[PDB]
């Protein structure tokens, strides 16, 4: 089991995401017969597939047969500080993430300006490394 | 080459185009004398229909950009090809190549399946041992080339080619270049 089909070849293990998650608008918007079948059994029996955050979500995940959705970022960083977790399958899927702007807020200039000398001069490497820097698993 | 048809303003496009029911609107093409369809190739590592591969993505696949089986997926109304349509769509194009030599490199690092043309299959299974064409067709359309819609040079240009058709030149003229 590397992705989510043979998840869709067999369905016992309950799966699921984090409630308000990106994951399942992407699930209920899209008109792929898989991932809306996905979303037809983690609707049913009043959403409890749905969790209130990802940590209660990880701690099931630890003991129950959780098949849980999040992004790469946080995936990488608790199998970096957990070896007795390993993430399973590659990318599901690839979504890019903006900096949250009012609409007709003034401040877009100055701001796309400020990050355009971040991405220019590239320390956001150096804040990726610090942060999600690891150890490695055995 | 369909805006420059359309806006006339190139006389020929000799880029090879298939013939299919929503494009005779706009442009002419000339009548079929290679019969062709979309089929699947599989890389070795040394599916057994469409809807094989429909119910798995363990396996990466994909299309040419901008052809005209993304358009026969979109309008089709069984679940093999909207799912085809949706995985082409998804993952933000990154299944989809953009061009015909990326799909080339993607079959030759990992297993990649390509939704094309039958022919480029087994043109490419002629000019590759490592692989072969899967199965048969999984439809038939037909064949022409890019004409001015209304053109009088088309009936011309049909004739001309017909008069090549029954001496059957054509025929080894493909064979020629199927070596």
């Amino acid at each position: 089991i590397d992705s989510a089909d043979d998840l869709a070849k067999q369905t016992k293990i309950e799966y699921g995401a984090v409630r308000d998650g990106s994951t399942m608008t992407f699930f209920k918007k899209s008109k792929i017969s898989t991932y809306e079948k996905m979303w037809a059994f983690m609707s049913s029996r009043q959403q409890s597939a749905l969790v209130k955050n990802s940590d209660e979500g990880i701690q099931r995940v630890l003991t129950t047969d959780y098949a849980l959705l999040m992004e790469s970022t946080s995936i990488e960083y608790v199998t970096q500080r957990n070896c007795n977790l390993t993430q399973i399958g590659g990318l599901i899927d690839s979504k890019g993430y903006g900096v949250g702007t009012p609409i007709g807020s003034p401040y877009r200039d100055k701001i796309t300006i400020a990050i355009l000398q971040l991405q220019e001069e590239g320390k956001l490497h150096m804040m990726k490394e610090k942060w999600w820097r690891g150890n490695g698993c055995p | 080459m369909v805006k420059e048809l359309i806006d006339h303003r190139a006389d020929l496009a000799v880029a090879p185009l298939t013939i299919t029911y929503v494009r005779e609107k706009v442009i002419d093409f000339s009548k079929p004398f290679m019969t062709l369809g979309i089929s699947i190739l599989y890389r070795k590592p040394n599916i057994d229909s469409a809807d094989d591969l429909a119910k798995q993505t363990k396996i990466e696949y994909g299309a040419v950009r901008d052809g005209s089986t993304m358009t026969f997926f979109k309008k089709s109304k069984i679940s093999t090809y909207e799912k085809m349509w949706a995985f082409m769509s998804s993952r933000q194009q990154s299944a989809l190549v953009k061009n015909s030599d990326e799909g080339i490199q993607r079959v030759l690092t990992t297993d990649y399946a390509l939704l094309m043309e039958s022919t480029s299959i087994e043109y490419v299974t002629q000019r590759n041992c490592n692989l072969t064409q899967i199965g048969g067709l999984i439809d038939s359309k037909g064949y022409g080339v890019g004409t001015p819609i209304g053109s009088p040079y088309r009936d011309k240009i049909t004739i001309a080619i017909l008069q090549l058709q029954e001496e059957g030149k054509l025929h080894m003229m493909k064979e020629k270049w199927w070596r």
